[PDB]
């Protein structure tokens, strides 16, 4: 009928919050002590259950959890635009910045924006922002607002915890390591990208 | 009748509330200026 | 910088707690990062990937169940 | 605590459940047509009413035999509200289902009839506001109005009120689930009069 | 660690508030995209 | 003040935000308003 531990866990009053949160994409980091402990105790049976939905449960080596739908899933999937991926990669770097340690892990969006413009080909972001823009102040401000919108979209997924009563700061969680799957392996990024596609991690765009 | 929440969760909720409010306020002006641009283009075309 | 090279009464109490938090953070960072890329290759590769990213865009996936529809 | 009632587990174990759960949480008005789903719900109604309560959601069976999920202000599952024009289309579909000609047509109607019904029994000014707030009242506006009416009909088909027939989208059949848009007119007077009054009042 | 105690009647308010903001923001996103398409069509008409 | 430790908010009260930060340019304390103690 049902495994004993699966039945016992399902009755746990903490379950509904997770069940609704995970199927909306939320990644679970180490911070949420109670939720993470619950998942640790009952990983096997939860994985078995969701596998009936035709969706997969993944625990990457870093220690987080996330839901990955397969081709024939019974719950839809979705992706995110290029700008969000850019912001995610930048966030991934800041986590690793050895000079950052003075900041204890708290950051500010001003640094995020300033750093970003040191890498991306200025126009190649402007075109995604506005074709007519060629470094004007107004379009720079427009991009400044677009990055905030992307960051809110990212937080909803669980990559960053906001802090304090002022939005101009935030904290990064270890779930950002996902954005590095491209460079995880030492082989040519292209074949690795196709391998990721085959595994279902990412779809080409 | 009373709910207890960890300090971190409440802080996160408040920060997110403020961020969302600021984003919405900005986007209002963004739409206003876009519509004004459309109106000006239409007026100048005629 | 060392890591970069290679891979009245109440005030005392508060400063002590801040220092303890600092040490906790440095321990967390060492555990999470240095073991993973003990040879620093990951960060350089990420730098270059972002720099040459536009040559082949791509995007990853995340489960997004459809929201519940309702009336007024 | 009481970990699990035997019947609750037996119900969750039925192989067909997962699709039903995912559909329900999408709000679909599971009805009689799905004889299997209807039977399964009939067997284990009360216990599924009990379980979903933890989500702060009421599993309500309407008098006419169909089932749908109605959440409260404190839902633990995200909820979204559809646009007004969708509600207008829903009400119009409610009216047609009562037409005596349904038996003659076996319930087969084509999008042209629905579009004409909307246009003739709906205010042109309100619709022109709906289609585009900058609309000039020209034809292109009416063509885009037809396009969005088609899109809304597709969304409603996703809700499960109506069925597409064969492999051509031009033919569809209505089911008894449409009353969710007509339960407001449950009075004993003429359905036409009640719907006309509601539409005149803007309700 | 520290905790905050709150009554339900107050807690429910912020949960409603954030959801309303999110829905309004998404609707505005859609309307802005539609306006963008219109302006693009006008621009290609002009040139 | 009896606390003996000032937070960033008090300083900013004393492009407003950006100019203030540039003027400032420290002990982080997440539990303090603004998460900064000087």
């Amino acid at each position: 009928v049902m495994p004993v531990k699966l039945a016992q866990a399902l009755a746990n009053p903490l379950f509904p919050a997770l069940d609704s949160a995970l199927r909306s994409g939320r990644h679970i980091g180490l911070d949420e002590l109670d939720n993470h402990a619950f998942l640790m105790d009952f990983q096997e049976y939860l994985e078995e259950f969701y596998a009936r939905y035709n969706v997969e449960l993944i625990r990457a080596p870093e220690g987080f959890f996330y839901l990955r739908p397969r081709s024939t899933t019974l719950i839809p999937r979705s992706v995110l635009s290029e700008l969000d991926m850019m912001v995610g990669k930048i966030l991934c770097y800041l986590y690793l910045s050895p000079e950052r340690l003075a900041n204890e892990g708290i950051f500010t969006q001003q640094e995020l924006y300033d750093e970003l413009l040191t890498l991306a080909d200025e126009a190649k972001l402007l075109k995604l922002v506005n074709n007519r823009s060629t470094g004007s102040d107004v379009d720079r401000q427009k991009l400044q607002e677009k990055v905030r919108s992307s960051l809110n979209r990212l937080r909803r997924l669980g990559m960053v915890w906001f802090m304090g009563h002022d939005s101009s700061k935030f904290r990064i969680t270890e779930s950002v390591f996902r954005f590095g799957a491209d460079v995880r392996a030492g082989d040519d990024p292209r074949e690795a990208q196709r391998r990721l596609i085959r595994d279902g991690e990412a779809m080409p765009i | 009748d009373l709910v207890t929440i960890p300090r971190d969760v409440w802080n996160d909720i408040q920060g997110y509330i403020d961020s969302l409010e600021r984003e919405n306020d900005s986007l209002k002006n963004q739409l206003m200026e876009a519509d004004e641009y459309v109106a000006e283009l239409e007026e100048k075309l005629n | 910088q060392l890591l970069n090279k290679d891979w009245i009464i109440s005030w005392g109490q508060q400063s002590i707690d801040l220092w303890i938090g600092y040490d906790r953070h440095v321990h967390k960072f060492i555990r999470t990062a240095i073991d993973m890329d003990k040879n620093r290759v990951f960060a350089q590769r990420l730098r270059q990937s972002v720099q040459t990213y536009f040559d082949e865009p791509w995007a990853l996936t995340y489960a997004n169940a459809d929201r519940l529809l309702d009336m007024r």
